[PDB]
Order: structure tokens, then sequence, then C-alpha cells
RNA sequence: GGCGGCCGUAACUAUAACGGUCCUAAGGUAGCGAAAUUCCUUGUCGGGUAAGUUCCGACCCGCACGAAUGGUGUAACGAUUU
RNA sequence: AAGCAAUUAGGUAGCAUAAAAAUGGUCCAAACGACUGUUUACCAAAAACACAGGUCUCUGCAAAUCUGUAAAGAGAAGUAUA
RNA sequence: GCGUAAAGGGUGAGUAGGCGGAUAUAUAAGUCUAUGCAUAAAAUACCACAGCUCAACUGUGGACCUAUGUUGGAAACUAUAUGUCUAGAGUCUGAUAGAGGAAGUUAGAAUUUCUGGUGUAAGGGUGGAAUCUGUUGAUAUCAGAAAGAAUACCGGAGGCGAAGGCGAACUUCUGGGUCAAGACUGACGCUGAGUCACGAAAGCGUAGGGAGCAAACAGGAUUAGAUACCCUGGUAGUCUACGCUGUAAACGAUGCACACUUGGUGUUAACUAAAAGUUAGUACCGAAGCUAACGUGUUAAGUGUGCCGCCUGGGGAGUAUG
RNA sequence: AGCUAGUUGGUAGGGUAAAUGCCUACCAAGGCAAUGAUAAGUAACCGGCCUGAGAGGGUGAACGGUCACACUGGAACUGA
């Protein structure tokens, strides 16, 4: 495969936990 | 073991050793499976039928027919009714397999009867298989 | 283990006589004391787990022999239950 | 026990993600923030009131919050305070 | 009158039928402390102290520690899970 | 339709459900038939024939389906009830391979630290350096002691297990597979929504342990900058016991089971004294076939079916909310 | 994702042209539900209409049959 869709999929994935870690131990 | 064919294990055995050319194929034995070889016998589609022995099993011993080129008589055998899709049809809604160049095989109250025999007879049941 | 002497032991118990291994009673009373020492050894070794799988799968073979015994002959499916001690 | 300054920088305006520089043992992270801490101050906006220097929810320009002198929350509890 | 009782039905009387006395006001939100307790006898009962829990560190037994110039005693008639 | 385009669940055991060997009899739910007999109002819809100057429109007859009820038959198949058989699947007997699992013991090499000798100015490290270590005796070398973790060689076109996974040695406990005339049961089976069990590594709770390695972090370099690649150190973690989390490119990117369909070259186990062959695996190449192509090709992605899971343009999005 | 407490069933009684928790008084705790109860949203239904080779899909104008309503929410009288 090409690859490019993989590596959306990462930088989607990087995004996602960053926003989580962010909002983590706030309350 | 699930089965689930005495008919299509019949049905597909024939069709790939008939495909590959063989001389004979050698099938498990039921009266269901020697009425439908007896009804390609008189259609002409195989040359004979024998019944044997192995280890006290009864087989059936069928020979494959082919033109003078080897080119089977057999050209499409696929079955139509199926555990999980059983089609009947009432004697009127027949299908003429191949503008009746082929044949349907069906079960029914009377046996195992060819299409023609059973538009003829005026009955209708299961439709077992279709040969071409 | 379950040593040959009382394997054939159950089997002359169950069976009609002393040839008769693969009766439904000889199979259900075999696996039940497979499932006896089983129980017996997992109850020790609990982070056992290929041992779980097997007598699980023990059970699963005592169950499908219950069912096709009970639909077949059903008297004796009860005599055979309350003999063994498995409840219903 | 301690946990910094100054200056410049974007398709208006604003700010400065960024860069340079001096110094130190290291220059405050998470979270919280006009707070039992905010002088300027009754800061600004929203809610409540016909009208709210108090109160609640935010903004962050934190004079002078800050992680076992614990930080931020928390069901239940309080002859406590609002 | 029914019903074992609690209550149920009908009738009667009053403005009022737990008729006197005794016998929780409740709800929403915020701050602090978890909580039951303790404290300035005689102006401060609290947000202070204590608390279960946590971490660091000391102590091999004529133990560390404490009181005395000492003996000696506590620790302890215990033994690092102390 | 689901190897690579969106699509096979991480794996297994099983409930309900679906499906299922051979054969005998009975029932007639399914199916079929007499397109019996009725009921499916009328119109509309179909085919002819008529009346509006024709058509639309309107009217009179004739039917085609298929829907229910009922009458009398047929019985192969599905279904229902009672039997029979052994070729499927199991039990028993014998043989046999294996890092299968759990618990309890033991071993040596190497490394680090500590102690005691010999001995002197470097060691260490890189593309090149420096940090760091060392005149408080380093590194190197000899002897002794202690602790932790991991098991070179065997060791691979292996072996076992459902998968994850499992390799120093021994015992105990214990799971599975394979072969056969070698007897027994007589379809006892396949798949399986919920559910349950297991599930690399990382992570979490409690209590230990901590040699080496090593997120975060510190210092030295490269660079305009280096919150990195490189170097010197270094806390969690890595390890053990118990209790949670249940995620992976958990892959063969290929669910499971059965019946079939030319061969070549190796290899494991068994039967055979061994060759030689068979059976059950495990690899490479490859005919036909299949495939969009790559490729696949008896361990199908070939010819058939049973059941389950899953897909319906991309982004938003595996997000928001519950 | 749980719901129903006249709710489930029983014994009597109230009432109706007439059966029934339709209603009432007592006696039990039962009844329904991952083979979808309950709840929310939407909608009159059918003969039919549109489309299509067919199977199906969409749809319920006119006409004909049934049901419900007549300002919103109740109630009884007359009467076959």
């Amino acid at each position: 495969p090409c690859g490019r869709k993989r590596k959306l999929k990462k930088i989607s994935t990087h995004k996602r936990k960053k926003k989580r870690r962010k909002n983590r131990h706030k309350k | 073991m699930a089965i689930t064919y005495s008919i299509g294990d019949m049905l597909t055995k024939l069709r790939n050793a008939s495909r590959v050319g063989h001389g004979s194929v050698d099938l498990k034995m039921s009266n269901m499976n020697k009425s439908i070889l007896n009804i390609l016998k008189e259609e002409g589609y195989i040359k004979d039928f024998n019944f044997l022995e192995k280890k006290g099993i009864a087989f059936i011993r069928v020979l494959l027919k082919y033109d003078n080129k080897r080119n089977p008589v057999i050209n499409k055998i696929d079955a139509i009714s199926t555990p999980g899709r059983k089609i009947y049809s009432s004697y009127r809604n027949m299908p003429r397999i191949k503008n009746g160049y082929g044949i349907l095989i069906i079960s029914s109250s009377q046996g195992v009867i060819t299409g023609k025999e059973a538009k003829d007879k005026k009955i209708g049941g299961e439709l077992i298989c279709s040969v071409w | 283990m379950i040593d040959k002497k009382q394997k054939q032991k159950i089997v002359s118990e169950f069976g009609k006589n002393e040839s008769d291994t693969g009766s439904v009673g000889v199979q259900i009373a075999l696996i039940t004391g497979r499932i006896k020492y089983l129980t017996e050894h997992l109850k020790i070794n609990k982070k056992d787990h290929s041992s779980k799988r097997g007598l699980l799968k023990l059970v699963g073979q005592r169950r499908s022999l219950l069912r096709y015994y009970q639909k077949k002959d059903l008297e004796a499916y009860r005599m055979l239950i309350s003999k063994l001690g498995l409840r219903k």
C-alpha cells in the first residue's frame, strides 16, 4: 500500500492522544 | 462431520473428475445418488455406473463419458436447492434449463424425476440440480 | 491420573459387560472421574491455564454426551445422574 | 531552602508560536488563578435583583498561586464561614 | 360493626379530632477541614489540634531515645512485620 | 463481496438458534396435485367486444397470477414419532514424538560492587571531540566474597500449543496430538448471537528485590537553534508473589469444518531391520484452474456447501453524546 | 433495558343488549421482557397509485370500504 493512508491514521491518533493527555488531570 | 450434501458431494466430485478428464469417479452410495445417476444414464450424460465394495462399504463407480476430442459431455452441473435455501416449484413454473438443451432434476412425490417427466406427469417438487 | 485399574473397574461397573467401554454411561463416568481429579489439581495450581482449558473441553464433552443420552434413553439418564451426583 | 530579566518579530489592528542577548545552582512543569492570596479595583464580561463594593460562572495584565511548610478535586459529615 | 391487631365501613359532634404539654424548618450553591472527637477553667469551640493513611530517617539489644554527677529506671520482661 | 481497494472477531470452550451419514415404518406441519371446491365487495390493473364523430373517457364479458380456509389424494426431500447399520465422531488397548502448562529444587559462564596483593598516568569515547573516570592508586592483572538478571554451543527452508507463546538441568502434578483391524458405543455431529475463560509488551494497586539495561531528567558535543539522532551518567520500569487493565502490523493483513481436484525438491514423526513406500505434519518451486494485477496454486486465493463475524465513497470520526 | 402494583390471577358483587378488572370489596404476588417488554419519534388503514423485465422499492391524491374527530376537555338524557 502507498502508506500515505497509514500516515494519515498515525497523525490522527497522535492528535487524539494529545487531546486526551491535555485534558487529563483536569477536573 | 456436517456433510450437508449427500447430493452436492457427489455433484462436486463428479464435476471435478469430469473437468480434469478422468475415466471413472468413485462416489458414496445412497438411494438418491443411485436415482440421480440413473437419470444421468438415461439422458446420456454418463456411460454407466456399477456397485462395489471396499472395506465392507458399498461404492458407486461411474464411467465418465467424453467425446472423441476429450470434451466432456457434462458442461456445467450445479445445485439449486440447498439446506440453507430450499427451492420448490410447481409443475408450471418449472424452469426449462438452457432452452431444454440441459435437464433439470427434481425430487417429487413420485420419486426423483427429470423436468420433462415432471411436466408430462403434471407433478412438481424440490429442484435438486441442473445439468447442461 | 486415573490408573488402568480404576478405568477398567468403572467400565465393569457401568457397562453391560467387561468389554463395554464405549457405552455412554462408561463415557460419562470416566469423564466425571477426570473432571474430579482435575478440579483437585487446579485448586492447587491456580495459575495453570492449559489444564483449565483441558478441563473445560472435558466438561463440554460431558454435557454433549448428557444431552444425547437424555434425549435418547431418558430413564437411564435420570438413573445415571442420580447415581453419579450430577445435579440437574 | 531556591525556582530570572531585556529586546525584536506574521497577507489590518492587536498580541508573539519564534529569534537574539545578559546572568544564575537552576530559572515555576502539571494544575489553579481579582483566590481565606489582586495594591491599582466596585478590573472586565455573563448569571441572579426593579436596583448587587457581597455571591456564582469565566477572562489572565498572578503588585505578591503552585505541587508532602503538599497541588487540584471529592460522596458523606459541620452548634464553622458566605 | 367488621378485624388477631394495625386498619376498614357506617353513623354522630365541633371552628379546630398527633385537639393539652413534650416532640426535625426545608431546599440550592460556594469556601475550609475528610469524618466521630480535642482545645484558650474566667470575652476566641473555629478553617486551629488530634485522627486513620503516606514518606524520609535513626536504632542489632549492656539498641536508638529520655531523666540524672552517677548508679539506675523507662524503652522492655519488647527485638526491624519492633 | 471481505490476502493487498471499505470488509475475518486476538484465540478457544460452549447456551439459545441454524444445519447435518446410511436405512425401515408411521404421521402429513412444509412441499406437490385435482390449476377440486370456496372466499379474496365494486372500480382500478390484463385480454377481446362494444357506445360517445375517434381518442381520452365509458360499459358488458373473459381471465392470468398469489392469499387464506377447506375436501380427497402422492410421499422422494425438509419436519414429527419409534427403530436398524458403521463408513463420521468418540471410549478402551498398544506404540510414539514434543522449548505444552504449573509447582518445588539446582547449575556454570559473564558482568557489577566490595575486600586484599602486583603496578603507573592515563582510562573511557567518537566521523572528529568533550563531558565523565583516575595520583584519595584508575584502567590492566591475581585471589576471595556477595547479589541480581538472563540461559551461548545444541539451534534450522525444526518441534509443540487454540492463540498469545514456549529453549541451562532434574523431579512431582498435569493438558493435547498422531498412528492401528483392535475391540466397544451406534450419528452421540458442524458452526455458534449473548455469556465465560485465556490473552505479547506497556501500564496500575499491595509487598519485596534491584546486577545489567533504561522513558523522564542532568551534563558534554553536532547545529542558526537540537526539548533529538551521538557520548557520559541516571529515577520509574525491566524481575518475584497476589489482585486489576484486555490493547498490538494480536498477520498467513487469508474465520472454522467437511467432501474432492496433476507433479517436482527437501524436511519432522510413526510403521517397516533399513532402503522403498504409505500416513499425519512442515517448507520451496510449479501444470491446469482462479485473480484487476501482484500473485495464489492438495497447508487454494481451485471446484461445492453448513454456520458465525464483518463491509456499502473520502474527510468530519472511531470524534461528540449516552 | 427493565416495565407494570387494578398491575397478574382467583372468590363474590356493580353494571351492560352481552363476555371480560369493564368496575368495586376481599384473597394471593403474580404478569411481561435481548425470540425486544416498556419508552421515544413518526403515521389514519385497506382496496389501490407511481415506478420496474420481474422480484422489489416508494407511496395512501381522486374514487370505494372501515376507523377516529367536529372549537379544547368531560358528562348523561331521549332513542331499535
